[PDB]
């Protein structure tokens, strides 16, 4: 009766955006960036990723509820730097690193197979 | 039960200056409702629409048109009004 | 006839005595149900076994409370007749009267 | 209206007023024979 | 929410480990235990001899029950302070009572070294057979086996008579639990 | 020896009726009975 | 009335291999409902001549 | 409490009936309260 | 007869006086939620949409009661009913056209409850104020109810079965009433016996022994994902 | 500052399994791979069931649950077969889903055992994998099943039958040279088989400036994919995820800006 | 003594008691007499010898049985009464060893130990290695549990019946399941348990379960709900029969639909049915004919499984409708350990979710570690343990009590061999973070029962619902 | 009833190799040699084979 369909950990509603970002008023370039529909999947990926930037001053991610789908990530830059930008390296950064893993894990699987 | 309960076989105000935990709920809860009946709100709010929360804002300020009449054991009664007596919070 | 009595269920007079196992599941019975019961207006009763002190056996007690300081009672039953069982109580009567 | 002996499970007919005495074994107790409606379980 | 968050890099558990002693430690509670069953076989032997003295105010049944009960307590602490002060920072069982959260000192010594002295309302497990607690006793055997004293831990097993003198023992907390259920709500339903 | 106390008790005290279960004194001794067990 | 005499809730000695002295019920039937031994007979009786 | 050498002011009985009857109404007033205070901290449990 | 219908235990007076069947009601067994604060109770989707609370229709909420009168009981948060000047009341569910359902100043719209209603929480047998403290809802999946651990202690809850039974308020009067003096956080402290009602307990009391040790060290990571966790927290990161 | 340069070294490889080493990577991504093999890796299964008959011992759901189960033939079909959500069609067809009937009649006294043979699809390209065949319900005489079921493309975060992995092993630092597990008594706990440290050795010393690497994976799949497979449509799974994230991230940055 | 041993004047269950003391001999013969066998001990020595042993070995195709040693006189029967004169060996192994010199004069020695224990009790591993509260709490919730109920389950038709879809026999079982055919009628799951406190969700005796085993079937189960009812004629006035009420039939009818009935007024098997259905079309005439349809409840929904017809013993027309309702494991429904740990589900979490060991092992459930302490229920421990020997041995490992054959010691060094840490704990990884948890967690394969208590079977809402006309007070609709 | 098509732990194919176990048990294969030879090498998929009951055996014995 009240057990939501499954569909939903993952699928976006009607009129539900993706990530929204939320300035964080307590301290200068900190921003906070719910983003629905995710888990410790890209959380906690994209929380060590901006870690080892060392213009990030912070950066760590939390799930409000794991009966919820919503991950929320706060980012805090120095002065000169933003945490949209940092947000964004981020995940360049991963997409890079998992795109040389794929060549690599291809070449590999064909090494394996040939010899 | 009944075994083990035999066991037989086995001016001039007297009253406090300070207002009540019950006054200020019914306060609140009084003036919540009125604010919810269209009631004119004395104090300027801004972005606020929970009628409880409006008047929460309207004690802080001391603002709320409402009067306790204590009645005392010998059958008196003192008047106080909200904006006299001292808040708890 | 003078009437019915029922029956409880793989007893020497059920019809499920004696059967097999392949024989109980053609009747659709679990061979493993291990009967002991009574189908009541298709309702499964078991007679829960009732604990009571035994018959024509002479128990000495003491009860503080009563005038007695001490009785011997006998449960007297006749031997499988006249269920009806009466019992006899000998008491002595306390010795602190005034 | 097609109800299966529960002894002989035989097809048979019956209607309002004849009893449900089993046609050919006299077995008085009937099923009712599965729903015709397509019905739909998710495989989960 | 914060400390939750940090039990999934610490985490915290419990089991067989925590409930194991070092041999040394088994040592010396059965080392206690063998020196409690001869001080309580001394005092049977005094008590047959006429060689005990009742004290004030108590008869001489009172004063060797008292004796005997003091002797069986005293081994259930002695074994289970020697066992608690053997275990280990990482026991498990420790941290929980240390802290407070479930269990206690006399827990970890059931579970670990000694359950102890079995008692029905508040006396040694009574002679339901005439002169015997079970019929796997001589009659008249005040002896602590014999009474109800469980000399074995969880771990290591409760023998079979142990196992019915516990359930006796336990059946009493059972009773206790079903009057003060019920009868704890009259009591503030009268008062009010 | 033993005493009435917890639930019992509390309902005793509620429950003021003319027989308690463990009606008892409290005895102090003023001279020399106060220390000597013999006097005592 | 028999009951209200001695207490039968209690885990008496003599249930030893006759009744099971763990499973009871919790509540008011504490030790008043008890189950058989796995090897408990129950007496048939028979005439006495 | 009219024995010789007996403490005639220490002495008390935990019956509230007897308080009632020899030394009366706040006797007992603070003998229920001890009592009821005794009943309670026994086990270490404390009230206001 | 009629002296018949006042005694006993079902008889006006006890039957039907001093004790009594009540709305806007609902029981369910109880599960533990780490994530939920103190003075918050999660709910079913199930029940949420069953019960109703009558919110009176003011020019701050004309538009958004309109809203939830037109999403009805079919789509959850909405209402059950409109209740008029006149105090008659309207089904939304028979017949949902908005231009018969056109909302104005003084009405009454029983919409669903939804997240931050205040409801009272109690567990049986009810022996002190603590057993029946204030809760803000919280709407979750599934059919139980949640509980802080904390508040276990005061309900003297485990969750091993038990049931609790929720009340919700049916008036600005005692919903604030309930703000003002059962709410979880007043309650904390118990004038019984001079000290806190409900503490850290299980897990929490466990590893904060563990946490709270002179060799447990936190590195930057770990330290930043435990700050996410902290509400109070202002935001500066402290000197390691 | 920027991505890791991660290298694979793949150590063993069949039909069944797939295992391999992941070096100079961060724990964070070498978890969200293993995450995305067991919920993320897209496969075919059976999702929905029509019965027209069912004369067995087991109800009508159970039976479709255990259809649910089965693992099907998906390799190369499941990058192609598009979300019953995101086709454009009405409902199940050849662009979103594949067809599944079984039908067998049982009139022999010897007992007839339904299993994943008996099921047939009309593409050649997804079929039972193990076409032992799995066991489906047992059929007495008379007894018959017979039904009618579709396929559709899903994943393990959905229902664990679209998950393809049958057990993901995954370890790091064998030798707790990080120290990230602490042992009451290390020479109580086994050697693993990835550690390389002596007889008399128990634990690797201490390293304060080590950081989690070498991640050493096993990958068994339960036949729908090949185990090579998985982890290529799991690292372009995951690269999918993180790009369309960009993307929404990307709007939303130029929308306040 | 000797004609009850030999059978020949006194039949078994006669019971003879001299009370040596006072100079009485009491014989009852009298039925309800409670009794149990016991070995016979004579000069220190069993009657029973190996001849007998291997014709009870022998037992098939040679007829000798249980009779045979009574009829040997090498067993009797013992009551309550002869117990007090009765000098009991617990052992022969033991307690009539000369060496012991404890008493020389045992009359009868025990079979075994364990046989005191009941049909609830004998399930319980271990129960000499647990509390005896938490062994009566067990007895409770073995009743309670889930599994198959009788094998024809299919052809009854019971009001309520939980059948689980996976039932399996204990990997540590307790001999006497043997002869209470626990192994042919199984009522829980061995599960994966991991004893840890994970996210916190476990807390207070809850539990953690893996939605990905779940949806595997893990603990899930059927639950059967059979409806009944008849037709009766009884006053001429009224007539009841079962059809399926229409606008011309019936003067007053609601707007719910009918369409689910037959022509015979009932519902067909296979047809999904909630608290809006109608599974009995039911008309009396009145003194137009009233209709009094049989509709379910609000929580009702499932399946007709199956509707059957019959004539009564009242020789009424009779039918019976059972609906089937799947119970998948969801947050709130209770289960037990097999040694009184009784709790509702917390949450669930995912495979990826949950943690896992090196091999990649997720647990099916995770519990408190606080709910072993105070409870002191060491027989899970010990359970646990041992079950993780017996799934890595492929033996059914034996939790009889008082054996003396198995220990924790000897369970711990056959651990050791299958390459695990010899008091069960495992290395396992955060799900979340993927890094290694700072304690090793203790898992291990325990029997675990799903009781029938269901959070669906209990969850209740009322909101200004149906009033009692008479007294305007709150009643169920 | 029958056995569980998926391991419940970790999703192994266990359905399949029921009538192979019962074969190795018949060739006198030991409970835990035959888990081998199958190759049901997590102890948590040995449980799912060790600890079946395949009630359906007897459930067709009833008439349908
Ligand atoms: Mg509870
Ligand atoms: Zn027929
Ligand atoms: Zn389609
Ligand atoms: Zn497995």
């Amino acid at each position: 009766m009240n057990a939501p369909p499954a569909f939903e950990s993952f699928l976006l509603f009607e009129g539900e955006k993706k990530i929204t970002i939320n300035k964080d008023t307590k301290v200068p370039n900190a921003c906070l960036f719910t983003i629905n529909k995710e888990d410790h999947t890209l959380g906690n990926i994209i929380k060590s990723q901006l870690l080892k930037d060392p213009q990030v001053l912070f950066a760590g991610y939390k799930v409000p509820h794991p009966l919820e789908h919503k991950i929320i990530i706060r980012v805090q830059t120095t002065p000169d730097y933003s945490p949209q930008e940092a947000f964004t390296n981020a995940i360049t950064d991963l997409i890079s690193e998992l795109s040389l893993l794929e060549e690599r894990f291809r070449v590999a699987i064909k090494d394996k197979q040939e010899g | 039960e009944g075994l083990d309960d035999l066991e037989n076989a086995e001016q001039k105000r007297i009253t406090t200056p300070y207002m009540t935990k019950y006054e200020r709920a019914r306060v609140l809860g009084t003036r919540a409702l009125q604010i919810a009946m269209c009631a004119p709100v004395m104090v300027e709010l801004e972005g606020e629409t929970d009628p409880l929360l409006i008047a929460m804002k309207e004690l802080k300020a001391r603002k709320i048109p409402i009067i306790i009449r204590r009645y005392l054991p010998d059958g008196s009664y003192e008047d106080w009004g909200v904006d006299e007596l001292i808040i708890s919070d | 006839f003078i009437g019915k009595i029922p029956i409880m269920l793989r007893s020497t007079y059920c019809l499920l005595n004696g059967l097999t196992d392949r024989d109980l599941c053609e009747l659709n019975e679990c061979p493993l149900d291990p009967g002991g019961y009574f189908i009541i207006n298709g309702s499964e009763k078991v007679l829960i076994a009732q604990e009571k002190m035994a018959t024509n056996t002479v128990y000495v007690f003491a009860k503080k409370d009563s005038k007695y300081a001490y009785t011997g009672e006998c449960r007297s039953c006749l031997e499988n007749s006249s269920r009806p069982t009466s019992t006899i109580w000998v008491s002595m009567l306390a010795r602190g009267g005034q | 209206m097609i109800y299966i002996c529960g002894e002989c499970h035989t097809e048979n007919e019956i209607k309002s007023r004849d009893p449900i005495r089993c046609r050919e074994c006299g077995y008085r107790i009937m099923y009712k024979k599965r729903t015709k409606r397509l019905v739909v379980f998710d495989a989960r | 929410t914060v400390i939750n968050n940090w039990l999934l890099i610490e985490g915290h558990t419990i089991g067989i480990g925590d409930s194991i002693a070092d041999s040394k430690t088994y040592q010396d509670i059965q080392n206690t235990i063998k020196k409690a069953k001869q001080d309580v076989i001394e005092v049977i032997e005094k008590a047959h001899n006429n060689e005990l003295e009742p004290t004030p105010g108590n008869t001489l049944r009172q004063t060797f029950e008292n004796q005997v009960n003091r002797i069986l307590n005293d081994a259930r602490d002695k074994t289970g302070s020697s066992a608690q002060k053997s275990l280990s920072e990482y026991n498990n069982f420790k941290s929980m009572v240390v802290s407070g959260a479930k269990g206690s000192k006399i827990n970890i010594s059931q579970v670990i070294a000694v359950v102890g002295q079995q008692n029905v309302e508040g006396k040694r497990i009574p002679f339901g057979f005439k002169h015997r607690t079970l019929p796997h006793f001589i009659k008249d055997d005040y002896g602590p086996e014999s009474r109800g004293f469980v000399e074995n831990s969880y771990l290591a097993g409760l023998t079979p008579t142990e196992f019915f003198f516990h359930a006796m023992g336990g059946r009493e907390g059972l009773i206790d639990t079903a009057v003060k259920t019920a009868e704890t709500g009259y009591i503030q339903r009268r008062l009010i | 020896k033993n005493v009435t106390l917890g639930v019992p008790r509390l309902k005793e005290l509620i429950n003021i009726s003319k027989k308690p279960k463990t009606p008892s004194l409290t005895v102090f001794l003023l001279g020399q009975s106060a220390r000597d067990a013999e006097r005592a | 009335r028999d009951g209200k005499l001695a207490k039968p809730r209690q885990l008496h000695n003599t249930l030893w291999g006759m009744v099971c002295p763990a499973e009871t019920p919790e509540g008011h039937a504490v030790g008043l409902v008890k189950n058989l031994a796995l090897m408990a007979y129950i007496s048939v009786g028979s005439q006495p001549s | 409490l009219s024995e010789k050498d007996v403490d005639p002011v220490r002495t008390t009985s935990n019956d509230i009936v007897e308080i009632f009857t020899v030394l009366g109404i706040e006797a007992v007033r603070k003998a229920l309260e001890r009592e009821l205070y005794h009943v309670i901290s026994f086990d270490g449990s404390y009230v206001n | 007869s009629l002296k018949q219908r006042l005694k006993g235990k079902e008889g006006r007076v006890r039957g039907n006086l001093m004790g009594k069947r009540v709305d806007f009601s609902a029981r369910t067994v109880i599960t533990p939620d780490p994530n939920l604060s103190i003075d918050q109770v999660g709910v079913p989707r199930s029940i949420a949409a069953n019960m109703t609370f009558a919110e009176i229709v003011t020019p701050f909420n004309i538009d958004r009661l309109q809203e939830l009168v037109r999403r009805g009981n079919s789509q959850y948060p909405g209402a059950k009913y409109i209740i008029r000047d006149n105090g008659d009341r309207i089904d939304l569910r028979f017949h949902p056209k908005p231009s018969d359902l056109h909302l104005q100043t003084g009405y009454k719209v029983e919409r669903h409850m939804c997240d931050g209603d205040i409801v009272i929480f109690n567990r049986q047998p009810t022996l002190h104020k603590m057993s029946m403290m204030g809760h803000r809802v919280r709407i979750l999946p599934w059919s139980t109810f949640r509980l802080n651990l904390s508040v276990t202690t005061p309900y003297n809850a485990d969750f091993d079965g038990d049931e609790m039974n929720l009340h919700l308020p049916q008036s600005l009067e005692t919903r604030a009433e309930i703000q003002e003096l059962a709410m979880v956080p007043r309650m904390i402290v118990t004038p019984q016996s001079n000290r806190p009602v409900m503490g850290i307990v299980q897990d929490t009391l466990t590893a904060v022994r563990k946490f709270t040790k002179r060799d447990v060290f936190l590195e930057r990571g770990e330290v930043m994902n435990l700050l996410m966790f902290l509400s109070t927290w202002d935001g500066k990161v402290p000197q390691p | 500052p920027y991505a890791n340069q991660p290298t694979v070294r793949i150590t063993e490889l069949t039909d069944e399994n797939v295992k391999f080493i992941i070096e100079n990577t961060d724990l964070a991504v070498a978890n969200s791979i293993r995450r995305v093999f067991i919920a993320e890796v897209p496969i075919i299964a059976i999702d929905w069931v029509q019965i027209d008959a069912n004369s067995s011992v087991l109800h009508d759901e159970f039976i479709a649950h255990r259809l649910g189960l089965i693992p099907l033939t998906s390799d190369d079909i499941v990058d192609k077969l598009q979300y019953s959500r995101d086709c454009t069609c009405e409902e199940f067809c050849p662009e979103c889903s594949v067809e599944f009937t079984l039908d067998v009649r049982c009139n022999e006294d010897q007992t007839r055992h339904v299993t994943s043979r008996d099921l047939i699809s009309n593409s050649p390209r997804v079929i039972p994998v193990t076409s032992d065949d799995i066991l489906i319900v047992k059929l007495r005489k008379g007894q018959e099943l017979r039904l009618r079921a579709y396929a559709k493309k899903g994943f393990g975060k959905e229902h664990a039958k679209w998950n393809p992995t049958a057990g993901v092993a995954f370890e790091y630092d064998p030798d707790n040279a990080l120290r990230h597990t602490v042992y009451p008594k290390p020479e109580e706990w086994p050697k693993s088989e990835y550690s390389e440290l002596d007889e008399d050795e128990s634990q690797a010393p201490y390293d304060p400036n080590g950081k989690p690497e070498r991640f050493y994976y096993n990958v068994e799949s339960c036949g729908s994919l090949r185990p090579e497979t998985i982890v290529l449509s799991a690292l372009s799974g995951l690269k999918k995820k993180l790009s369309d994230l960009q993307t929404q991230l990307s709007h939303e940055i130029q929308s306040d800006v | 003594r000797k004609l009850r041993r030999q059978m020949d004047i006194i039949v078994s269950e006669v019971s003879m008691i001299r009370d040596i003391r006072e100079r009485e001999i009491r014989i009852y013969t009298d039925a309800g007499r409670i009794c149990r066998p016991l070995l016979i001990v004579e000069k220190q020595k069993l009657l029973l010898k190996k001849r007998h042993i291997d014709q009870l070995k022998e037992r098939e195709y040679n007829n000798y049985s249980w009779q045979d040693l009574v009829a040997s006189g090498v067993v009797e029967y013992i009551d309550t009464l002869e117990e007090e004169t009765v000098m009991l060996a617990m052992t022969p192994d033991d307690l009539q060893e000369k060496e012991v010199a404890y008493c020389s004069t045992y009359t009868h020695c025990e079979i075994h130990p364990s046989m005191i224990l009941g049909v609830c009790a004998s399930i319980i591993p271990f129960p000499d290695h647990n509390q005896s509260p938490r062994n009566t709490y067990q007895s409770a919730m073995g009743k309670q549990a889930m599994g198959v109920y009788i094998t024809n389950f299919h052809v009854r038709m019971d009001t309520l019946a939980h059948v689980l879809y996976y039932p399996q026999k204990p990997l540590v079982t307790t001999r006497s399941m043997e002869y209470l055919r626990f192994r042919e009628l199984p009522a829980g799951i061995n599960s994966i348990v991991a004893i840890a406190s994970y996210t916190g969700y476990n807390q207070e005796d809850s539990v953690i379960m893996n939605r990905s085993a779940v949806d595997r079937g893990f603990f899930r189960s059927v639950f059967y709900r059979s409806y009944k009812e008849q037709e009766s004629k009884k006053g001429f006035d009224q007539e009841e029969v079962f059809e399926k009420p229409t606008r011309e039939t019936c003067q007053g009818m609601r707007h719910a639909i009918y369409d689910k009935l037959d022509d015979d007024g009932l519902i067909a098997p296979g047809v999904r049915v909630s608290g809006d259905d109608v599974i009995i079309g039911k008309t009396v005439t009145l003194p137009t004919k009233r209709d009094c349809s049989t509709f379910l409840r609000t929580s009702e929904t499932g399946i007709v499984d199956q509707v059957m017809v019959t004539l009564n013993q009242e020789g009424y027309k009779f039918c019976k409708i059972r609906v089937r309702s799947v119970r998948i494991p969801q947050i709130g429904d209770k289960f037990a350990s097999r040694h009184g740990q009784k709790g509702t589900c917390g949450i669930q979490y995912r495979q990826e979710d949950m943690p896992f060991t090196c091999e990649g092992i997720t647990p099916d459930i995770i519990i408190n570690p606080h709910a072993i302490p105070s409870r002191m229920t060491i027989g899970h421990l010990i359970e646990c343990l041992q079950g993780k020997v017996s799934a890595n041995k492929g033996e059914i490992g034996d939790a009889t009590p008082f054996n003396d054959a198995v220990n924790v010691q000897k369970i711990s060094n056959l651990l050791s061999d299958y390459g695990y840490h010899l008091r069960g704990n495992e290395v396992l990884y955060n799900g979340f973070t993927g890094r290694k948890i700072t304690s090793q967690i203790f898992i291990g394969p325990t029997y675990y029962q799903r009781l029938k208590h269901m959070v669906d079977d209990k969850i209740h809402s009322r909101a200004r619902g149906p009033i009692q006309i008479l007294n305007r007070q709150p009643m169920e609709g | 009833m029958i056995i569980p098509v998926r391991c419940f732990t970790c999703g192994k194919i266990v359905g399949n190799k029921w009538e192979a176990y019962l074969g190795l048990l018949q060739a006198e294969y030991t409970e835990g040699d035959a888990l081998d030879a199958l190759g049901l090498k997590r102890y948590c998929c040995r449980r799912m084979l060790l600890a079946h009951v395949d009630l359906i055996e007897k459930l067709l014995n009833y008439a349908p």
